[PDB]
C-alpha cells in the first residue's frame, strides 16, 4: 500500500548523484542507521570481518564494549567481564559452550549468555565491593562443590541418587553466562521419555532446577569472602565459623526458574531454617491448589483457558476417571491450604543449602502428587465409567483420594503422607463390611513408583478386580 | 546486494559517491544476468519438457516397431 | 519470468536509492523491511532462473534427440 | 435404590444439601420421616470412612438435622454407635452435631418417640 506510493516516489526519482553531492557537501559541514545495521545483521553472509560486524552488533545490543585488535581478536569489555574470542583474573576458561555456540550458527545464544554476564556483575555497588562480591560468590561456589564430592566420597552413588536424595544436588558448576545449577528432583514420570538411562551426559532441563547466585538488597549481610570448608569431616561437612567476612548489602539466593507454589507452614519452616526473612512485604495467599493447578496448566500453554472449576478428567487405558481437587475444604486450624509462589530463597552461609533444599524437594514431591491430577483431557460427561474421586487436604504433607468401592457401595478413602522425597506411606480406609481392596505396601510401592494419583487408582481398580 | 548499500550506510556513519555508482553498476551486471535465455513460466517449462519427452518416446516406439516388422518374411 | 526479474530489479533499485536518499536528508523502518523481503525474494528468483537454465539445457539435447529421430524417419 | 447408593450419588454429582434434600424426596415417595429408612445412620456410616469426615455428607446431616427431616432420636442413637475413638477429628464433627440439637432436643409427635428420645439422651 505505501510501497505503491514509494514506487510512484521512486518513478518521479526516474524522472541521485545531486543527492550524493549534497551527502558530501553535508560531509563538508545517528542511532537510524546502527539499528537498520542490527536488522540486517540477519543478511550478513559469512566471512571473517562480517562475524566481526556481527559480534559487535550483539557488543551494541547487550550494552557491552567491543574492541577489535584483528580480525581474529575481539574483546568484550565491561567492568569487570571481559573476555575474548579468537577484570581482577586470567580469562580462566576456555568453554566450550560459548565456542560450540559460536562455531555454529546460533548468536543468539551467545547473546544470552552476555546477557547472563550482564546480569552476574550488575550489583549496585561502586565496583569495589562489586568485586568482593562476587569473591563471596566464588567462596560459595567452591564450598558447594566440596559438599556435592563429599557426597560421592560417601557413597559411589548414580545421579539419579545425587538428584533426588542426597547432599546439595546433581550440580552442574558455572560457565559462560549459566549460573551453578543444583537439580533438587527428578519426578517419575520428568525421567522417562515417550525410559530414560541416566548417565552423566544428563540434560539441564531434565528435572527441577534452582540456579544459585548473588544479588544485591535492601539490608545488610555478613557473607564469607574465602572458602569456608578448609577442614572437613569424612563424612559430613564442617564449616569453619565466621571472620573471612564483610557487611555487603546483599545476600546468597536460590532462584528458581519456574515459581513453586508453597504452603504457609512452609515459609515458616524455611524462615525458621535460614532466619532471613522470605516474603519481604506480605503477599497475597492463595489456596495452594489453584496455584498447583496454575503451575501444571502453566507448564503447556494453550490460548484457552481451560475453565476447569476444579474438576478435571483423565482419559486412561482401561479406565477414564474424574478428579474434583477441592479447596476451602477446611484443615484442623479451621483455614484452607494457604500458601504463595516463592521464587527466590536467600540464605547466608552454604551450610543452610543441604537443609533448604531438603524442604523445598518435600514442596516439590507434594505438588507432583497433586499435579498428576491436573489435565486438559476433556472427555467430557462421558456416560461410562468416569469414576468420580475426590481429592482434600487432611493436613500439611498429608491428603486424601476418596472414591467409590469398586465392589460394595461404602466409600474408600485411601490417605497418602509424603513423608520424604521419594517416601510416601498410604493407609487404605474401608468400612468395616467391606471387601478387601489392597494392601498399603502395594499402594507404597505403586505411588513411589510412578508419583502419579491415577496410574495407583488404576492399580487399585485392577487389583481389586482380580480378586 | 544489500551489503553494498550496507557499507554506504556506514560510509554515511563514516562521513561515498564511488560505491553508489558501483550499485548502479552491479544493477547493470544484474541486466547482463537478466539476458540468459529463460522467459517462460517453469509450468510452461515443465509443459514444453514433458511434450518433448513424450515425443521421443513416441518415435523411439515407431521405429522400434519398424525394426521389428517386416512385412515380407 | 524475465519481466517479475526485471520489475523486482528496477524497484530494487530506485527503492533502495530512496532509503538511501532519506538517510543523506536527515545527515523509516517499514520501507526498509519491505527492501528486506524484494532482496530475499529477488535472490529465490535467481536460484529459479538458474534451475530453468539447467532445464533449457536439457531441453536443448532434447531437441537435438528429437530431429535425429526426425531424420530417421523420414 | 438404597440409601447408600443414592448419598453416594450425591456425593458423585456435586449436589448441594437442598438439591440433596428435593433430590432424596424424589427418590422414595413414601417419606417413612426418614427415620425408618435411617438416614442418619447411612449419611454417618459414609460420613465416617476417613480420617476427618468429608464435608459434604456432613453437611448433608447437618441440613436433616436444622431442617426438620430426621429426629433427634435416630440421630443420637447413630451417634451412640460409632465409638472407634481413635480420631479425634470425627469425634469432633461427632460433638459439633450434637452441639446443634442439645439444649433444645424437643420431640413434637408420640409418646413412644418421647421414650425414644429418653433411650437416646
Amino acid at each position: 500500500l505505501s510501497k505503491m506510493s514509494s514506487l510512484l516516489e521512486r518513478l518521479h526519482a526516474k524522472f541521485w548523484s545531486e543527492t550524493i553531492k549534497l551527502v558530501r557537501q553535508v560531509m563538508e559541514k545517528q542511532h537510524l542507521v546502527s539499528c537498520l545495521e542490527t536488522l540486517q545483521k540477519a543478511l550478513k553472509v559469512t566471512s571473517l570481518p562480517a562475524m566481526t560486524d556481527r559480534l559487535e552488533s550483539i557488543a551494541r545490543q547487550n550494552g557491552l564494549g567491543s574492541h577489535l585488535s584483528a580480525s581474529g581478536t575481539e574483546c568484550y569489555i565491561t567492568s569487570d567481564m571481559f573476555y575474548v574470542e579468537v577484570h581482577h583474573g586470567e580469562n580462566p576458561v576456555s568453554c566450550p559452550e560459548l565456542v560450540q555456540q559460536l562455531r555454529e550458527k546460533n548468536f543468539d545464544e551467545f547473546s544470552k549468555h552476555l546477557k547472563g554476564l550482564v546480569n552476574l556483575y550488575n550489583l549496585p555497588g561502586d565496583n569495589k565491593l562489586k568485586t568482593k562480591m562476587y569473591l563471596a560468590l566464588q567462596s560459595l561456589e567452591q564450598d558447594l562443590s566440596k559438599m556435592a564430592i563429599m557426597y560421592w566420597k560417601a557413597t559411589n552413588a548414580g545421579p539419579l541418587d545425587k538428584i533426588l536424595h542426597g547432599s546439595v544436588g546433581y550440580l552442574t558448576p558455572r560457565s559462560g553466562g549459566h549460573l551453578m545449577n543444583l537439580k533438587y528432583y527428578v519426578s517419575p514420570s520428568d525421567l522417562l521419555d515417550d525410559i530414560i538411562l541416566h548417565e552423566n551426559n544428563v540434560s539441564r532441563s531434565l528435572g527441577m532446577n534452582a540456579s544459585v547466585t548473588i544479588e544485591g538488597t535492601s539490608a545488610v549481610y555478613k557473607l564469607p569472602i574465602a572458602p569456608l570448608i578448609m577442614g572437613s569431616h569424612p563424612v559430613d561437612n564442617k564449616w569453619t565459623p565466621s571472620f573471612n567476612s564483610v557487611d555487603l548489602p546483599a545476600c546468597f539466593f536460590l532462584k528458581f526458574p519456574q515459581p513453586i507454589p508453597v504452603s504457609r507452614a512452609f515459609v515458616q519452616k524455611l524462615q525458621n531454617c535460614t532466619g532471613i526473612p522470605l516474603f519481604e512485604t506480605q503477599p497475597t495467599y492463595a489456596p495452594l491448589y489453584e496455584l498447583i493447578t496454575q503451575f501444571e496448566l502453566s507448564k503447556d500453554p494453550d490460548p484457552i483457558p481451560l475453565n476447569h472449576n476444579m474438576r478435571f478428567y483423565a482419559a486412561l487405558p482401561g479406565q477414564q476417571h474424574c478428579y474434583f481437587l477441592n479447596k476451602d475444604a477446611p484443615l484442623p486450624d479451621g483455614r484452607s491450604l494457604q500458601g504463595t509462589l516463592v521464587s527466590k530463597i536467600t540464605f547466608q552461609h552454604p551450610g543452610r543449602v543441604p537443609l533448604i533444599l531438603n524442604l523445598i524437594r518435600h514442596q516439590v514431591a507434594y505438588n507432583t502428587l497433586i499435579g498428576s491430577c491436573v489435565k486438559r483431557t476433556i472427555l467430557k460427561e462421558d456416560s461410562p465409567g468416569l469414576l468420580q474421586f475426590e481429592v482434600c487436604p487432611l493436613s500439611e504433607s498429608r491428603f486424601s483420594v476418596s472414591f467409590q468401592h469398586p465392589v460394595n457401595d461404602s466409600l474408600v478413602c485411601v490417605v497418602m503422607d509424603v513423608q520424604d522425597s521419594t517416601h510416601v506411606s498410604c493407609k487404605l480406609y474401608k468400612g468395616l463390611s467391606d471387601a478387601l481392596i489392597c494392601t498399603d505396601d502395594f499402594i507404597a510401592k505403586v505411588v513411589q513408583r510412578c508419583m502419579s494419583i491415577p496410574v495407583t487408582m488404576r492399580a487399585i481398580r485392577r487389583k481389586a478386580e482380580t480378586i | 546486494f544489500l551489503p553494498l548499500v550496507h557499507n554506504i550506510i556506514k560510509c554515511m556513519d563514516k562521513d561515498q559517491d564511488l560505491n553508489a555508482l558501483k550499485s548502479k553498476f552491479q544493477e547493470m551486471r544484474k541486466l547482463i544476468s537478466t539476458m540468459p535465455g529463460i522467459h517462460l513460466s517453469p509450468e510452461q517449462q515443465q509443459q514444453q519438457l514433458q511434450s518433448l519427452r513424450e515425443q521421443v518416446r513416441t518415435k523411439n516406439e515407431l521405429l522400434q516397431k519398424y525394426k521389428s516388422l517386416c512385412m515380407f518374411e | 519470468t524475465r519481466e517479475r526479474l526485471l520489475s523486482a530489479l528496477e524497484d530494487l533499485e530506485v527503492l533502495s536509492r530512496e532509503l538511501i536518499e532519506m538517510l543523506a536528508i536527515s545527515r523509516e523502518n517499514q520501507v526498509l523491511e519491505l527492501l528486506i523481503h524484494r532482496d530475499g525474494e529477488f535472490q529465490e528468483l535467481m536460484k529459479l532462473a538458474l534451475n530453468q537454465g539447467k532445464i533449457h539445457h536439457e531441453m536443448q539435447v532434447l531437441e537435438k534427440e528429437v530431429e535425429k529421430r526426425d531424420s530417421d524417419i523420414q | 435404590v438404597n440409601l447408600k447408593q443414592a448419598i453416594l450419588q450425591a456425593w458423585k454429582e456435586r449436589w448441594s444439601d437442598y438439591q440433596w434434600a428435593i433430590n432424596m424426596k424424589k427418590f422414595f415417595p413414601k417419606g417413612a420421616t426418614w427415620d425408618i429408612l435411617n438416614l442418619a445412620d447411612a449419611l454417618l456410616e459414609q460420613a465416617m470412612i476417613g480420617p476427618s469426615p468429608n464435608p459434604l455428607i456432613l453437611s448433608y446431616l447437618k441440613y436433616a438435622i436444622s431442617s426438620q427431616m430426621v429426629s433427634y432420636s435416630s440421630v443420637l442413637t447413630a451417634i451412640s454407635k460409632f465409638d472407634d475413638f481413635s480420631r479425634d477429628l470425627c469425634v469432633q464433627a461427632l460433638l459439633d452435631i450434637m452441639d446443634m440439637f442439645c439444649d433444645r432436643l424437643s420431640c413434637h409427635g408420640k409418646a413412644e418417640e418421647c421414650i425414644g428420645l429418653c433411650r437416646a439422651l
